[PDB]
């Protein structure tokens, strides 16, 4: 019956839950969670990684 | 004995690591401090900083 | 190089800053970590080799 | 400066050793260069630390 009002909460909430989760995918680098890289490499490759 | 300079042999150690969630055993030499509850803080936890 | 010698150490408070006065022309190339920094991450357990 | 031995080579940004630490350092930018040359013959001195 209202079909197309959860459409749009359904795409809103995706849109969020999809933006949480690749915060956890390296995208090059050795980790990912940020107080990782600036604990383990030199600012020579910490500035790249 | 009196080889060439690339000719005399190196000993080398490749020893690694893991750096993971398991319990870490083998650390660097530092000290520790009490724990607060109620109060935003900086934790150092085992790595995870 | 025919015989390894893998000994896996256990928990410990081993300075990694001990061999810095080592034989002349102690290279130090770590691919992936860094060598200085080797001095407040605790690692799980080492693999030494020789 | 008079440094010597294979510790000139490991004069640099970082790569902090046993000599380097404490006889010359530099801001971790390094805006420049660095000479050096084997003065065997020409600083020989059995005692004059």
């Amino acid at each position: 019956a209202l079909g197309k009002l959860q459409d749009v909460v359904n795409h809103n909430a995706q849109a969020l839950n999809t933006l949480v989760k690749q915060l956890s995918s390296k995208f090059g680098a050795i980790s990912s969670v940020l107080n990782d890289i600036f604990s383990r490499l030199d600012p020579p490759e910490a500035e790249v990684q | 004995p009196t080889y060439g300079v690339g000719h005399q042999p190196y000993r080398v150690v490749v020893l690694s690591f893991e750096l993971l969630h398991a319990p870490a055993t083998v650390c660097g030499p530092k000290k520790s401090t009490n724990l607060v509850k109620n109060k935003c803080v900086n934790f150092n936890f085992n790595g995870l900083k | 190089v025919y015989a390894w010698n893998r000994k896996r150490i256990s928990n410990c408070v081993a300075d990694y800053s001990v061999l810095y006065n080592l034989a002349p022309f102690f290279t130090f190339k770590c691919y992936g970590v860094s060598p200085t920094k080797l001095n407040d991450l605790c690692f799980t357990n080492v693999y030494a080799d020789s | 400066f008079v440094i010597r031995g294979d510790e000139v080579r490991q004069i640099a940004p970082g790569q902090t050793g046993n000599i380097a630490d404490y006889n010359y350092k530099l801001p971790d930018d390094f805006t420049g260069c660095v000479i050096a040359w084997n003065s065997n013959k020409l600083d020989s001195k059995v005692s004059g630390n």
